[PDB]
């Protein structure tokens, strides 16, 4: 009993575990409890159990501050039982670790013992490291003495007492600072699927020889520089506890023939030698070329030699080897062959979230200003990496110390301590850093969960509910379709006038079902049509499989047709290079791989039809112009961004704009908000847009879809009955 | 038991502080 397995904790705190209310109850503890967790080698830490609604019933959630005081790893097994009886305490003596005690002095109680404590009733033990962060350093404490034993409570009423030379750290512990699975931000469901495949065959070695059951021995990572790749294989280790071995193809490359293969091997042979291990082979489309492509010697030869040391991993116990990659299709494909490297992991490009989350990881030392918005500049950094943000940050901090610290510091190789404490970044020195960062991977495709909700969209209810029916519907109730033999749609195509809200309703269904929305925009389409490299297609789709659950949108179905003449153009069909491949990948895609794709375009007379025959987006939705009741929500949405008064009529612009598209609607918006920019910036040479500005707007707003195209858009749609 | 109490009240609004 009262064992429980070591997981990842959301909550940072060096003192809050989590536990699922079932094993609350067998411990008969309550929220706030604290209890006593026993690890390895005769150590223990004391710590507050919380509660939530993620942590699996067998697991018990902690960070890696519990976690290393313990000598355990993720994957372990502890033992947890609850004290009730521990009292605050009356003296403590605690002591830096010098690994972190440089570059710096000062009054370290005052900077960071005594936040760490001030009315926070921390439990401590023993021996205890605990890790505080700020000043833009990150700085470790040890627990050397304590009046009561083994631990007790901090409380405001207790003496902290601090004094004498920094600790260095012990070999029986790990630093604090090292990279671990926290320090990675975006991509976390990459980072899970890792975990899966690596933990339990390096954690507990002796249940894979014990069960007829294979690892995994090769995983290959991909995508653009600067987004992690490295930074998992190494976190990987570290958390494991495997040894980590380095590898990179410029590094082999320039070794003279016979001394990359020997160089090759040895690294292997020191794997095993080491075992559990893990190496790392960065730039593998370096090392390991297509045979096909290369003309030297060396580099066919130095293929066929990691082909065989990926081989024999089946007599080198317990060692794997991931790779890094640029492109998937940039290796030779024998690696990728059962065996060696089968499995794969997209890393790809960070979300607006995952964004944010790297920006908050790198500054967790950071004192931020009440001015600094990361999730305004998440935003704002479209095309940024991990590593285009982590400088980012590191520009912005490094201003904020010229600005204010490099008045304040020595001719000496050490700052105060509290200089550095009160050393705040503010949003000026954050902009800054945005204007001299360039993104490293703006051109890629970026496939994220999109921010698109259902109330952005006016009028259309039917239509929103439509998507959950075609989406939704086929996974939510499966027992249904099974019972009346209904075969789920693999997509619907978006027919009608321009500028009603085509896109936003297929990320809005992308949003509710929390899946991953995959912008193909008719640049993109034109791009392969152009360069006949309509091979691309194949890569769109593949995003879309391994992204799954996903919605795949093709926007401007009909661009090439356009780009072909669109009216007269030659005389050929509407078949072509671009979309015949997608067509080819629909129809080797199932429903079982939760991937629905839809298409949008505004001139289905020149669609190629085959792409609404059963099999592919064989359902059809007309999205007329909104309506009177529809135009006013959406000039009431649009209007969300500024400031409107209240003698605005916006029912009465609606009854006016009859033959507007949502799009016209926008453009009268910001007309309207234009005006009163300039009206307000002229009086100084006004606080909200008038009734006078939006009445100016409508004698210049004009209805894009003239009735002409009216008349033809609705035609075919009554055609199609 | 009451004495811990407060360590949890501690906890309990550091988190929910840290949702911001
Ligand atoms: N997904 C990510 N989350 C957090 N930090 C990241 C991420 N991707 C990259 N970084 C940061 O960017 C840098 C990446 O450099 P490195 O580890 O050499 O990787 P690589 O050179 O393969 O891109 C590190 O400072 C790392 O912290
Ligand atoms: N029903 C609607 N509700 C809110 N905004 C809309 C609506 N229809 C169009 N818009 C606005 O018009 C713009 C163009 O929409 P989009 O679907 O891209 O048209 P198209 O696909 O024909 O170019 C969007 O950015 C959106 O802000």
């Amino acid at each position: 009993p009262n064992r429980l397995i070591v997981d990842e904790a959301i909550n940072e705190d060096n003192s809050v575990v989590s536990l699922s209310q079932p094993k609350m109850d067998e411990l008969q503890l309550f929220r706030g409890d604290t209890v006593l967790l026993k690890g390895k080698k005769r150590r223990e830490a004391v710590c507050i159990v919380l509660s939530d609604d993620t942590c699996s019933d067998e697991k018990i959630r902690m960070n890696r501050v519990v976690r290393n005081n313990l000598r355990v790893r993720l994957g372990d097994v502890i033992s947890i039982q609850p004290c009730p009886d521990v009292k605050y305490g009356k003296r403590i003596h605690v002591l830096p670790i010098d690994d972190t005690v440089e570059g710096i002095t000062g009054n370290l109680f005052e900077v960071y013992l005594k936040p760490y404590f001030l009315e926070a009733y921390r439990p401590i033990r023993k021996g205890d490291i605990f890790l505080v962060r700020g000043g833009m350093r990150a700085v470790e404490f040890k627990v050397v003495e304590t009046d009561p034993s083994p631990y007790c409570i901090v409380a405001p009423d207790t003496v902290i007492h601090c004094e004498g030379e920094p600790i260095k750290r012990e070999d029986e512990e790990e630093s604090l600072n090292e990279v671990g699975y926290d320090d990675i931000g975006g991509c976390r469901k990459q980072l899970a699927q890792i975990k899966e495949m690596v933990e339990l065959p390096l954690r507990h070695p002796a249940l894979f020889k014990a069960i007829g059951v294979k690892p995994p021995r090769g995983i290959l990572l991909y995508g653009p520089p600067g987004t992690g790749k490295t930074l998992i294989a190494r976190a990987v280790a570290n958390e494991t506890g495997a040894f980590f071995f380095l590898i990179n193809g410029p590094e082999i490359m320039s070794k003279l023939a016979g001394e990359s293969e020997s160089n090759l091997r040895k690294a292997f042979e020191e794997a095993e030698k080491n075992a559990p291990a893990i190496i790392f082979i960065d730039e593998l489309d370096a090392i390991a070329p297509k045979r096909e492509k290369t003309h030297g010697e060396v580099e066919r030869r130095i293929v066929s030699q990691l082909l065989t040391l990926m081989d024999g991993l089946k007599q080198r116990a317990h060692v794997i080897v991931m790779a890094a990659t640029n492109r998937p299709n940039s290796i030779d494909p024998a690696l990728r062959r059962f065996g060696r490297f089968d499995r794969e992991v997209d890393i790809g490009i960070p979300d607006a979230t995952g964004r944010l989350e790297i920006l908050q990881i790198h500054t967790k030392n950071m004192k931020l200003a009440d001015d600094v918005d990361l999730e305004q500049v998440a935003n704002e950094t479209h095309g940024h990496v991990g590593a285009d943000l982590a400088a980012l940050c590191s520009e912005a901090a490094l201003q904020a110390i010229r600005k204010k610290m490099d008045l304040i510091d020595l001719e000496d190789e050490t700052i105060d301590a509290e200089v550095m404490n009160s050393l705040a970044v503010t949003m000026d020195d954050f902009r800054w850093a945005l204007s001299q960062s360039n993104p490293s991977a703006l051109r890629e495709t970026v496939v994220e969960v999109p921010q698109v909700t259902w109330e952005d969209i006016g009028g259309l209810e039917d239509v929103k509910r439509e998507l959950q029916e075609l989406v939704q519907y086929p996974v939510e109730h499966p027992d249904k379709f099974l019972k009346f033999g209904m075969t789920p749609s693999k997509g619907v195509l978006f027919y009608g006038p321009p500028g009603c809200g085509k896109t936003l309703l297929a990320k809005a269904i992308a949003n509710e079902c929390q899946a991953n929305f995959i912008s193909i925009k008719g640049p993109e389409l034109l791009t392969m049509w152009f360069g006949e490299s309509e091979a691309n297609v194949r890569e769109i789709f593949d995003k879309a499989r391994q992204a799954a659950p996903c919605v795949l949108f093709f926007d401007e179905l009909d661009s090439i047709a356009k780009a072909r003449g669109g009216n007269i153009g030659d005389g050929g069909g509407a078949a072509d290079r671009v979309i015949n491949q997608i067509l080819t990948e629909m129809d080797g895609m199932s429903t079982k791989k939760n991937v629905f794709i839809i298409g949008a375009t505004n001139r289905p007379d020149i669609i190629d039809p085959a792409i609404l025959r059963p099999g592919r987006l064989d359902q059809l939705i007309y999205i007329p112009l909104p309506d009177e009741k529809s135009r006013v929500a959406i000039l009431k949405a649009n209007l969300r961004k500024s400031p409107v008064a209240k003698d605005v009529d916006l029912e009465f612009l609606a009854k006016m704009t009859n033959g507007f598209s949502g799009a016209d609607l926008t453009e009268i918006c910001q007309r309207a908000c234009k005006l009163a920019i300039r009206e307000s910036i002229e009086s100084e040479i006004v606080p909200e847009i008038r009734r006078d500005h939006f009445e100016e707007a409508m004698r210049f707003a004009r209805r894009s879809v003239s009735d002409n195209d009216i008349r033809k858009y609705e035609m075919f749609a009554q055609t199609l009955q | 038991t009451n004495e811990a109490q407060m360590a949890a009240a501690a906890a309990l609004a550091r988190l929910e502080q840290k949702q911001s």
